[PDB]
């Protein structure tokens, strides 16, 4: 709402390293176990 | 309610939560009964 | 003759068919067998001594009209007819409204459809019959005139006489029946049927509860309108959340009869009848013997249609442009023909191949009717009382009411309820979700250049959203 | 610049058929009297039915119909029964409605006809017209309709069931005098039947300065009013009209300062 | 698989990307009205109430609209939601008391779909540009959209049992871009063939014919009601033609007050005899032929499909190239609402009396068809007896079957000129024939002549059972009857034996048809 | 199902002249002659009952 | 019921008496369903011992 | 419920008003009622009489739309006459008519109470 | 004519005849995404 607003002008592909794939994902340390819900 | 024999059209009174059969004709099939609150149509 | 006059008695005296192929006067013939035979096609005719075709004939055929099935044996000289036309109606007088079965009071079917005053034509084929085409019919013997009358019956339309609808003509009735069934799909998790209450069950809308009964059905005999709730079936929570069955939107119907039984695994279900009455009116699609298809233009009283010199005005009015480029001759002679058998008393014969009547003969009858023998007559304007300066041909022929009714095929969106997971437009209670915009309306949309439309048509009206987005990278945020 | 004098001569005169003619007079205001015959000639007719019980083979919806296209005697106090929509009653009220009342059970094992002899009102006034019987429904061993219903007043713009005549004809130039038609050949259409031509003839000489005239009628009835009570109420019924929106006219024209 | 999860035609790139499903959007039955103007449609009420476009409150319109805004969802013209600045969305059908809400500078009223809007409607299959063209709203009682007849070339649609889809734009810059583009009156010459696409049809144009011919006197009374349809007339009565017993007023004298502005043409009517510009009355033409509009009023001449309809140089596009898109709507308007109110008077229809013909015309039929039989005898007894010489690149049987279709197409055709030949003025098939409304020359002599000559892929009949055709001729029968010629007319009946061959060939027509549609349908997507 | 009340072209009284139509059948008379015998001389009203089918004496067979 | 081959959809001639030439619905199904004439009589079988 | 009642067709609502006058500005001397709730019984009875007057020079009707009900009228006059005066003159002479008529029929059928033969 | 001439120009423009079919527009100097809408998403796109 604060921010502005913009248009696309080019779109680029590639792979994406292990480095930024653990920088910006959000459950830290990672998904341990296989079972959902406990309680 | 009230409902009508599907052979006999001998009326019988089902209470909720009961088997679905008849009485004197042991039969399986009930139609319920006409209602009585009234409706007006148009001769158009 | 020994074999005929001994044949029309069959009632008490025990000689029929099977009597007949065991004394060696019919044989019955494979198609493979049908090659090594020479066949005349009628007696009186093809087995003359003369200077002849063949003289060593091996069988001969009973009635050459026996070459035709079912739906295209009740049509009235289609010897005349240009070819495709015969298709078209075959496949057409399988979709006409009339009585379908004698205890239609019993059976709760869905979907049926009932005529009120079924009439037997004027005009018959001999081989109907044998199939029960005066017993259960379909259809009404309604007087047609072939004439431009206001524009309102041009490509392919009728104008119809509205003091005759007001009379019963083609009035019908609509049936429809719905299943409810009562399970316990799990150990707890059970269902039954109750009038669901405001404070106890939750998962209700805003219905009116009102009409049901203490069961959670309606009685029959009142009358349930649109957006109704029929059946209260509550399930119980691991409190007590219903749920219930509602109408369709815009039956106004009353209800018939309501059944109670066990169906097949011994669950308890009922069925729920809905009547509703049809009236005829401007979108409604007709159709002749003869494959001329065609809705309802406008209707005119009686006070403004066109009239006689004895004030027979026509119940339905069709545009003389239907007929040279398909060439439905059949259908200008039945009309001629059955003129002549309202005045004589008699029900006409159309049997294909017997031919038995020229179109003079009876135009000449028509005449001695009074009615002009050209079956055309001198017809008043309804408005201003002139007379009309050509002569319009006018007559009784026999039309059906076809399935496609207008009150079923309306329907419009505008701000209804979209999925959940892709939030595209979705269909609602009320029947009527959105019109697809495909990929051919894609490209007429470019070619004109109009490109704000065809954004709002892809984006605003469809699937609207907003995202952030980084400015050094390229990535959500 | 002023009207006619339009003079009439009546033929025949039964209790179902009026035949007259209606000499000098214009071709525009002997059709708009045509139409009135029809549509704006008020009478009695069923509108409002409930049923109590009903088990014959016919739904509900098709007896209420089959109700409202018998014809009531309407013949004098017509004029005596407001519009149901301006008489300041509730609902209904003996001052703008009629009442009637059906009720057979069918007990003997031979079939039962529900005529209109059972219709039972409680004005003696209007009854249905029996003074052969209107079928409404054939009933079996063991089956019963039962019913009330008033019969409004209207006229047939509302609904044709309250028409009060069958085919009403009308013609006018018995021979092409004035060639409003055009026949191909004139030789094989059938003489009129007012037509005044010798036997040897088609149509009578052209005339170029002519005028329709001398139209003639023939007004049947369905029962309810005297073949010549729905003549004079129509009459009277258009007159009306006309005299009311004079009012409507100088009453706009006045309030133009 | 996550590769499985966006396939093809519905996965997620080919069905949910650019084709989708939008809203706004409504659906129904089409009947004809010819009391709209070509630009308009029809809507019912119960789609008008249901569809709504937001309009910004502005001191110009703000009493009117909380005028809207006190009546909600109950009257027809009313409104169901307002947006205030905050993007709050309140809903009006609800809220208590209606009284409370006081509209302000910056909000945005939801109102009801109103006369005037405009719309963009088209029809099932979209071909070209003008399969989609903009509308206006007019609000009728019943439930069906209505629209005129001229546009239904476009959209090749009829009238029985069809249905169009409309959109209505939302926003204000969308409905401004189709307001001055895609506009109907704005697309009725194309670029694909520069000539109009639009032009009077059928019923119209049989009594634009009629109503032009050299003799068609109209009294004062009925030019006063014609007058008094014209949406473009200037309010003063022509001087009659003929000034004596009675002023009496002509058909070209009446119609030159329709025709626009002062353009120039030169047509010729479907009758024109070739021979005519040769001799003398070059500039007479005892027939009334040769149009000629000169200063924009008909001097001579009939109109007929070759001067009014959608054809180059006709009169609707000198019209639209000299006087523009906003003239030839009202030309288009006017001359059918004229003619219209005309015909009623004059009145038109189709019988059995014009589908017969005089004595002679049977007889002579009937020899004509006695002798092609005979010519086919002799030129297959001459085969047999090995007496027939094959052409260069023609075999016996390819060469004597071309001599047998020689003759059985003469013998059609010199028969059909003959039933052409019999009729008469008052005739109505020559009255759409003539006029180019509906039909053509052939249908009249099948009618009334013979029907003719059957064939299946190309060829005569072929022998289906073995060395037979039906198993009622002899073996080796190479006859004009036993391989398809039906020489009955339609009003006289078939034999069941030609009864069996007509329904032959309509059935091949009949499926080609089906095949069409597929095939240029696919190619043409591939294309674009 | 059941003969009408009234023609729908003229709005001539038709419901009333079932029963006598089969009487007069039922002695010698032919179509022609019952149907001038009742007074139903225009062509639209003699429809009505040359062609109606009876269906409502099939539909009291089934016990209620 | 989308093969373009024609043969299997045009009228046989040995069609004659046996099924009817007229009845057939339009589509894609045009000539794959059919009905048969008012006489024809489809044999049921047995031994030819 | 998308058709309308059948009362629609007669029956004025509150805010209507049957009569309505505007003046035409193309010519002079012109005049266009527009009457509410009617059609053409009573559109065909005026202009076949205003023809009747040797002082009017127009006069015609239209129902813009069978489906609504609502008629139009146009008058011109000579510049000595009024439109207004044209139109009250006609309908004075229509009721002159009727009333006219309706005594020489009640004469007529009880002319014949017994019979003349 | 300008229909005739602007097709039978861009059919023959890039030098050598390509059929207007499935591997006729596989093959120009064309974008990653537009070859996803082409039944061969994932691979041309894994391979860009
Ligand atoms: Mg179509
Ligand atoms: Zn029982
Ligand atoms: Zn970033
Ligand atoms: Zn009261
Ligand atoms: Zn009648």
């Amino acid at each position: 709402s604060a921010c502005p607003l913009r248009t696309i002008k080019r779109v680029q592909f590639g792979v994406l390293s292990p480095d930024e794939l653990k920088r910006m994902s959000v459950t830290e340390g990672g998904i341990k176990y296989p079972e959902t819900t406990e309680g | 309610m009230i409902y009508i024999c599907g052979e006999c059209h001998t009326e019988n009174e089902i209470k909720s939560r009961d088997p679905i059969r008849c009485r004197e004709c042991g039969y399986r099939i009930m139609y319920k009964k006409r209602t009585k609150r009234l409706v007006v149509f148009d001769a158009r | 003759k020994r074999h005929i006059d001994q044949l029309k008695e069959r009632e008490y005296n025990n000689y029929s068919w099977q009597d007949l192929v065991a004394s060696g006067v019919v044989e019955y013939i494979d198609t493979l067998e049908e090659e090594t035979v020479m066949l005349a096609m009628t007696p009186d005719d093809l087995q003359e001594k003369e200077v002849a075709y063949c003289s060593t004939y091996t069988h001969c055929e009973i009635h050459p009209s026996m070459i035709l099935g079912v739906c295209a044996s009740i049509i009235p000289f289609p010897d005349h007819n240009q070819s495709p036309r015969n298709t078209y109606q075959s496949a057409m007088g399988k979709q006409a409204m009339g009585v379908y079965i004698t205890n239609f009071h019993v059976r709760m079917d869905t979907l049926a459809h009932v005529l009120y005053y079924p009439q037997k034509p004027l005009v018959t084929t001999r081989s109907m019959e044998y199939l029960r085409f005066r017993e259960l019919p379909a259809g009404i013997n309604s007087i047609v005139a072939i004439a431009s009358y206001t524009g309102y019956n041009q490509e392919d339309s009728v104008i119809m006489n509205r003091s005759a609808v007001d009379r019963g003509f083609f009035r019908s009735v609509f049936y429809r029946s719905y299943k409810e069934q009562e399970s316990k799909k799990g150990f707890d998790q059970e269902e039954v049927f109750e009038k669901p209450t405001r404070e106890t069950c939750q998962g209700m809308r805003h219905a009116i509860y009102d009409k049901l009964d203490d069961d959670g059905l309606i009685a029959p005999g009142v009358r349930v309108s649109g957006d109704d709730v029929i059946i209260g079936k509550t399930v119980t929570l691991p409190t007590k959340r219903d749920c219930s069955t509602f109408l369709r939107t815009s039956e106004t119907g009353i209800v018939d009869q309501v059944m109670v039984t066990l169906n097949q695994e011994g669950y308890k279900f009922c069925k729920i009848r809905v009547r509703s009455v049809r009236i005829p009116q401007i979108g409604d699609k007709f159709a002749s013997r003869h494959g001329q298809k065609g809705t309802c233009g406008i209707q005119y009283r009686q006070e403004d249609m066109p009239f006689t010199c004895e004030g027979i005005t026509p119940d339905i009015i069709i545009n003389p442009h239907a007929i040279p480029s398909r060439m439905t001759i059949g259908h200008l002679i039945e009309c001629l023909q059955g003129k002549v058998s309202a005045n004589k008393g008699e029900i006409g014969d159309a049997t294909p191949f017997n031919d038995a009547v020229n179109v003079q003969k009876i135009s000449n009858l028509l005449s001695d009717y009074g009615y002009h023998l050209r079956g055309n007559e001198v017809l008043y304007n309804g408005f201003t009382g002139r007379k009309i300066t050509s002569q319009i041909f006018i007559g009784p022929t026999y039309y059906q009411r076809l399935k496609h009714m207008v009150d079923d095929k309306i329907h419009s969106r505008a701000r209804g309820p979209i999925q959940i997971l892709n939030r595209q437009p979705m269909e609602g209670r009320s029947r009527d979700g959105g019109l697809r915009f495909g990929e051919m309306e894609r490209d007429c949309q470019i070619a004109h250049g109009a490109a704000q439309f065809l954004r709002e048509r892809l984006f605003e009206a469809s699937d609207p959203y907003q995202v952030h987005v980084c400015n050094l990278c390229g990535i959500m945020a | 610049p002023y009207a006619n004098q339009p003079t009439v001569r009546i033929t025949e005169l039964t209790d179902e058929n009026v035949k007259f003619i209606i000499e000098n007079t214009d071709l525009a205001v002997a059709n708009s009297i045509r139409r009135v015959f029809i549509a704006e000639v008020p009478i009695i007719a069923i509108d409002w039915v409930q049923i109590d019980a009903n088990s014959s083979v016919l739904h509900d919806e098709f007896i209420a119909h089959r109700l409202g296209l018998i014809p009531l005697t309407s013949d004098d106090i017509v004029d005596k029964l407001q519009y149901s929509r301006d008489c300041t009653c509730e609902e209904f009220c003996p001052e703008c409605s009629v009442e009637f009342t059906l009720d057979v059970r069918c007990n003997e094992d031979q079939t039962r006809h529900v005529t209109s002899r059972d219709l039972i009102s409680n004005s003696p006034r209007v009854i249905p017209v029996t003074s052969d019987d209107i079928l409404i429904v054939k009933l079996r061993k063991g089956q019963e309709l039962r019913l009330r219903a008033y019969a409004k007043k209207g006229f047939g713009k509302e609904h044709a069931k309250w028409n009060p005549t069958a085919g009403v004809a009308f013609e006018y130039d018995p021979d092409n005098a004035l060639r409003h038609t055009v026949y191909p050949k004139p030789e094989e259409w059938p003489k009129s039947e007012y037509s005044e031509l010798d036997e040897d003839e088609s149509q009578a000489p052209y005339d170029p300065n002519g005028k329709p005239e001398r139209f003639y009628y023939n007004v049947e009835s369905c029962g309810s009013l005297r073949p010549e009570t729905i003549v004079l109420s129509a009459l009277s019924g258009l007159k009306k009209k006309l005299s009311d929106l004079q009012t409507q006219l100088s009453h706009e024209i006045q309030s133009d300062v | 698989s996550l590769k499985q999860r966006l396939k093809g035609k519905e996965g997620r790139v080919r069905g949910n990307l650019m084709g989708k499903r939008v809203d706004f959007s409504a659906r129904t039955v089409i009947t004809p009205d010819p009391n709209l103007s070509i630009d308009q449609v029809g809507v019912p009420r119960s789609i008008a109430a249901n569809m709504t476009f937001a309009e910004i409150v502005t001191p110009f319109n703000i009493d009117r609209l909380q005028e809207l805004v006190r009546r909600g969802n109950s009257q027809y013209p009313g409104a169901k939601y307002i947006i205030r600045d905050n993007g709050d969305r309140i809903d009006l059908r609800f809220h208590p008391k209606p009284s409370d809400l006081h509209l302000q500078t910056g909000y945005k009223v939801e109102r009801h779909m109103c006369d005037g809007d405009i719309v963009i409607f088209n029809r099932q299959p979209t071909l070209h540009k003008m399969s989609m063209m903009g509308h206006r709203v007019r609000i009728l009682p019943w439930s069906t959209f209505r629209l005129n007849l001229s546009v239904t070339t476009p959209y090749n649609a009829d009238f029985d049992g069809d249905e169009m889809n409309l959109h209505l734009p939302q926003s204000l810059e969308t409905r401004a871009e189709i307001q001055e583009l895609a506009m109907v009156p704005r697309m009725i010459v194309t670029p694909q063939s520069n000539r109009p696409v639009m032009g009077i049809v059928q019923d119209t144009l049989t009594a634009v014919r009629k109503f032009t011919k050299r003799d068609v006197f109209l009294e004062r009374g009925e030019v006063m009601n014609l007058l008094m349809f014209l949406s473009t007339w200037d309010g003063k009565v022509p001087q009659p033609a003929i000034l004596k017993p009675r002023p009496l007023w002509t058909g070209k004298q009446i119609f030159s007050l329709i025709i626009p502005g002062h353009i120039n043409c030169i047509r010729t009517h479907s009758t024109h005899p070739d021979d005519e510009d040769s001799g003398p009355y070059k500039h007479i033409s005892p027939g009334d032929t040769k149009v000629v509009v000169e200063n924009g009023e008909l001097i001579m001449g009939i109109l007929c499909k070759k001067s009014l309809g959608t054809s180059a140089g006709s009169l609707v596009h000198i019209s639209y190239l000299e006087m523009g898109h906003d003239i030839t709507r009202l030309f288009y308007s006017n001359i059918q609402t004229v003619i219209n109110n005309w015909l009623l008077i004059e009145g038109h229809t189709i019988g059995i009396g014009d589908s017969i013909a005089d004595s002679k015309t049977y007889q002579d039929i009937q020899n004509t068809i006695k002798k092609a039989k005979q010519d086919v005898i002799e030129v297959i007894e001459k085969a047999h007896n090995n007496e027939l010489e094959p052409t260069p690149g023609n075999t016996l049987r390819q060469t004597f079957e071309n001599q047998v279709n020689r003759i059985l197409n003469d013998a059609r055709d010199k028969t059909g000129s003959s039933a052409q030949k019999s009729l008469s003025e008052y005739n109505n098939f020559k009255s759409m024939v003539v006029s180019g409304a509906k039909g053509s020359k052939i249908n009249i002599s099948q009618v009334i002549a013979v029907v003719g000559q059957q064939n299946v892929e190309g060829k005569r009949i072929p022998f289906g059972f073995k060395h037979r055709t039906l198993p009622h001729f002899i073996k080796d029968d190479y006859g004009p009857e036993s391989r398809g010629f039906v020489e009955n007319s339609y009003l006289a009946g078939l034999t069941p034996t030609e009864f069996f061959f007509h329904a032959m060939g309509g059935r091949e027509g009949l499926i080609d048809t089906a095949v069409k549609t597929a095939e240029t349908g696919y190619i043409q997507r591939r294309l674009i | 199902m059941i003969i009408p009340v009234r023609c729908f072209t003229c709005g001539k009284i038709v419901g009333n002249k079932w029963e006598a139509y089969l009487g007069l059948l039922q002695a010698e008379y032919t179509e022609g002659d019952a149907l001038d015998a009742l007074g139903l001389k225009r062509y639209c009203c003699r429809r009505m009952l040359l062609a109606h089918v009876d269906l409502i004496e099939k539909l009291l067979n089934y016990a209620p | 019921r989308d093969g373009k081959l024609a043969k299997p959809r045009q009228l046989h001639n040995t069609l004659w008496g046996m099924v009817c030439p007229a009845e057939t619905p339009e589509g894609h199904a045009v000539g794959l369903v059919k009905n048969l004439a008012l006489m024809a009589y489809i044999s049921v079988g047995s031994q030819p011992s | 419920m998308n058709a309308p009642p059948a009362f629609e067709s007669f029956l004025l609502f509150e805010g209507e008003k049957k009569i309505t006058i505007n003046k035409d500005t193309k010519v002079p001397n012109a005049c266009l009622f527009t009457i509410n709730k009617e059609d053409h019984t009573l559109g065909n009875i005026i202009k076949s009489q205003l023809l009747k007057d040797p002082q009017v020079l127009f006069a015609g009707y239209k129902v813009p739309h069978p489906l609504e009900h609502k008629i139009i009228i146009r008058v011109q006059t000579t510049p000595d006459y009024s439109p207004q005066e044209a139109f009250t003159n006609a309908i004075t002479d229509l009721i002159s008519e009727l009333s006219l008529l309706e005594e020489r029929f009640r004469v007529a059928i009880k002319d014949k109470q017994e019979g003349i033969e | 004519y300008r229909h005739l001439a602007l097709l039978c120009d861009t059919m023959t423009c890039r030098g050598h005849l390509m059929a207007i079919t499935r591997h006729g527009v596989n093959r120009q100097d064309t974008g990653p995404l537009m070859k996803c809408s082409f039944e061969e998403t994932v691979d041309v796109l894994m391979e860009a």
